[PDB]
């Protein structure tokens, strides 16, 4: 099922953010046949990704029930960072391509690198760890990562693993989601530095924060903060929307008037550091067998122990 | 006590090719000369240990390779009992040394091969530890720097096969400062 | 960007989204009327916004009859209120360089690595101005009188050599300006195109968030960076 992006995207307008009206319309179309085309419950826009020579346009595909060292394993079946099923298109009216599904720590924490897209999918990303798979996984990967840490509901929008959404909710002020960043919850799971959303025992037991948690006890980065909230129409209060501002992830956005919500994310795919992307370290250098008296040549029996063998 | 089903020279002494089991576990199938270890030979171990290679004077100085039961292996040249000169060591998952030794101590000019990744690690090795000048060569770029232990230390210099030498100091031992060129190169 | 390309809402159809909002756009229709009006410059071009922390900069460039003089930029916070900033030294471009943090808003902020937020805002200014501002092939003609004029009849860049890249300058001081096929390093823009052959768009990289349009059969072009205020130095990792 479609839902309301052109009024959202009046919305991406009023907060600045969006494609043009033309290309959000566009990207509606598209959305449309890809409706059209694979039997989808919820086809919302997630985004659209940069990249070098083409950009990636995201869906966040949800399906019908029933219908379409150590290595950690993968997700089954739609848990998870696998729970929203991705599709990526580069112009509207070529058809979308299917993503895989993120995996765990041979893609995540092999993640850590900092690279533009260069808008295909079969481009071999060549960096300081071997990122197993073309681009299409790293993209995948960056977009699971930006849905942990930017898909952000208002407080009390759902009910609290899963969530449902709250027919008693009433609805809160837009002055209200600005001065306080503790009304603003996340709405999906947090991606564990393991590298999956729940945590597998690899026989430790860390665990993050729950599903819906509000952004205030999650604040980054060091010395600055994430999640800016301004006022879009200042000069005409009474009917502004609260515009968030990821500082984290550069181009993520949530907006209120707070009775309902979506969230936009478009930018580069990288996450903001405050200092310049260090490169990962590489491995500590394999010690050799430690040389005491088990790696020991004995010096042999002489004529004299001979002598006293002899004898005995 | 041990036994030797070799042969031996005129005064007593073990001479010349022949088994000989150690006492304590050990067993040497090699040459002999004046009562010890000396040319090509065999000497197994009581574990799966085994060396095969040159000896000098009972101590192992020669080409020889070594292998270890924890999966570790040292092909190259032995002197005077201990690691010296150059030669090829592989570890226990399969990551690859080739580089000089001086005693049993991984030192000078080494290239580091991290088989998990393809990457490598060449320059000057000191006392089994990365310091000196450095190469760390991966598949598309490099970082000719200086490290100090096995962290990069100051200034360096990051060469691209895109055509950009990118200089930039290492302000701490993790992060570091791009400050301030970058050069066509 | 002109005030033309502000009425036409083409930051948003550039692709790269962090755009404009009616409000900004009236706002800065009315006052660059009103910074053409009391300062006498020639041209008044909206160069685009700086991303903050707790207030967002607007920053617009006035030029002289002269298209390479040093430009007086101004700033503004609620959009009507333009000031002039002052010109840049490489003393300051020197001294803002031991600042690695994000542009925070409230102009008389002071940083503890003092140094003004002001300075750090010029000299930010002066950097991205001088390294990733884009003026096409024919745009601006060298006069003999020593100045440099807009040239009016511009025909607009024809597709053959859109992708060379040899057919985009620089506006600064250096067919008479330097190219850019001798970016360091290689590849640092990312080309693109619209839909159809109606507008080319161009992303730096050396700096990520200014977007420059160009409409291959008019005479529309212009450079508009919304964006974080950083120079990444991480580009060489990235390609």
């Amino acid at each position: 099922s479609l839902p309301n992006v052109m009024e959202s995207a009046y919305y991406f307008e009023q907060a600045g953010v969006g494609l043009g009206t033309d290309e959000t319309y566009r990207v509606f179309l598209a959305l449309k046949q890809l409706t059209d085309t694979h039997p989808i419950q919820r086809c919302r826009f997630w985004g659209k990704i940069l990249g070098l020579e083409m950009n990636y346009i995201v869906a966040e595909v949800e399906f019908r029930d029933g219908e379409d060292p150590q290595v950690i394993p993968k997700e089954e079946s739609r848990t998870g960072a696998n729970k929203y099923v991705y599709f990526v298109c580069n112009v509207p009216g070529r058809p979308w391509v299917r993503l895989p599904s993120v995996t765990p720590a041979q893609i995540v924490t092999a993640r850590k690198i900092k690279k533009f897209f260069t808008g295909r999918l079969d481009a071999a990303v060549i960096s300081y760890p071997p990122f197993p798979g073309n681009e299409s996984n790293y993209l995948r990967a960056q977009i699971a990562r930006i849905s942990a840490g930017t898909h952000v509901s208002p407080l009390g929008f759902y009910q609290f693993d899963s969530y449902e959404e709250n027919p008693d909710f009433e609805g809160i002020q837009v002055i209200d989601l600005v001065e306080s960043l503790s009304n603003w919850v996340h709405h999906v799971q947090y991606i564990l530095p393991q590298g999956r959303c729940n945590w597998f025992n690899p026989i430790e037991q860390e665990v993050g924060p729950p599903l819906l948690t509000p952004i205030s006890e999650d604040l980054g980065i060091q010395n600055i903060p994430s999640w800016t909230t301004q006022l879009s129409s200042n000069l005409i209060p009474q009917y502004a929307i609260a515009v968030l501002r990821s500082n984290l992830w550069p181009g993520a956005y949530a907006f209120s008037n707070g009775k309902k919500f979506e969230n936009f994310y478009i930018g580069w795919g990288h996450k903001y550091c405050v200092e310049n992307y260090t490169p990962p370290s590489p491995p500590p250098v394999y010690q050799e067998y430690p040389s005491g008296p088990e790696i020991t040549e004995m010096n042999d029996p002489s004529v004299e122990e001979e002598q006293a063998f002899r004898m005995t | 006590l041990g036994e030797y089903e070799g042969e031996r020279n005129e005064v007593g002494e073990r001479h010349g090719h022949g088994k000989a089991r150690l006492p304590n576990g050990d067993t040497y199938e090699g040459s002999y000369e004046f009562g010890k270890r000396h040319g090509q030979g065999t000497y197994k171990f009581k574990n799966g240990a085994r060396y095969t290679g040159d000896y000098v004077k009972n101590k192992k100085h020669g080409q020889g390779t070594f292998i270890y039961p924890d999966g570790s292996r040292y092909e190259g040249e032995w002197a005077d009992d201990q690691r010296h000169g150059q030669g090829v060591y592989y570890y226990v998952n399969n990551d690859t040394y080739t580089g000089e030794w001086f005693n049993h101590q991984r030192h000078g000019q080494g290239t580091y091969l991290y088989a998990e990744t393809g990457s490598k690690y060449v320059g000057t090795w000191v006392h089994g530890q990365q310091e000196g000048a450095a190469e760390l060569i991966h598949l598309n770029h490099r970082y000719q720097g200086k490290f100090m232990n096995k962290n990069p230390v100051g200034p360096g210099k990051y060469v691209f096969d895109i055509g950009c030498e990118q200089h930039g100091e290492y302000r701490l031992t993790d992060t570091e400062r791009g400050e301030e060129e970058e050069e066509e190169e | 960007m002109d005030a033309d390309s502000l009425l036409l809402s083409l930051e948003l159809a550039s692709g790269s989204g962090q755009g404009l909002s009616p409000d900004r756009r009236a706002s800065l229709l009315t006052s660059l009327m009103l910074v053409k009006r009391d300062y006498r410059f020639a041209r008044v071009l909206f160069w685009g916004r700086i991303l903050g922390l707790v207030a967002d900069y607007y920053i617009a460039q006035g030029l002289s009859e002269d298209q390479l003089a040093p430009r007086k930029t101004l700033y503004s916070l609620n959009c009507t209120e333009w000031s002039l900033l002052p010109p840049a030294t490489e003393e300051m471009a020197m001294q803002i360089s031991v600042v690695s943090g994000r542009f925070m808003g409230d102009p008389s902020h002071e940083y503890e690595h003092q140094i003004k937020e002001e300075t750090r805002l010029v000299s930010i200014i002066d950097q991205i101005d001088k390294a990733v501002a884009i003026i096409p092939r024919g745009a601006l003609f060298k006069t003999p009188f020593g100045v440099t004029h807009v040239n009016r009849t511009f025909e607009g860049l024809p597709l053959s050599e859109v992708r060379k890249l040899s057919s985009y300058f620089h506006f600064r001081e250096a067919d008479f300006l330097d190219s850019l096929e001798y970016d360091i390093p290689r590849g640092s823009w990312s080309i693109q195109m619209e839909r159809g052959n109606a507008l080319v768009v161009l992303r730096s990289l050396l700096w990520p968030g200014l977007t420059f349009y160009h409409a291959p059969r008019t005479k529309n072009y212009g450079y508009i960076y919304v964006g974080t205020g950083e120079k990444n130095m991480d580009l060489p990792f990235m390609l």
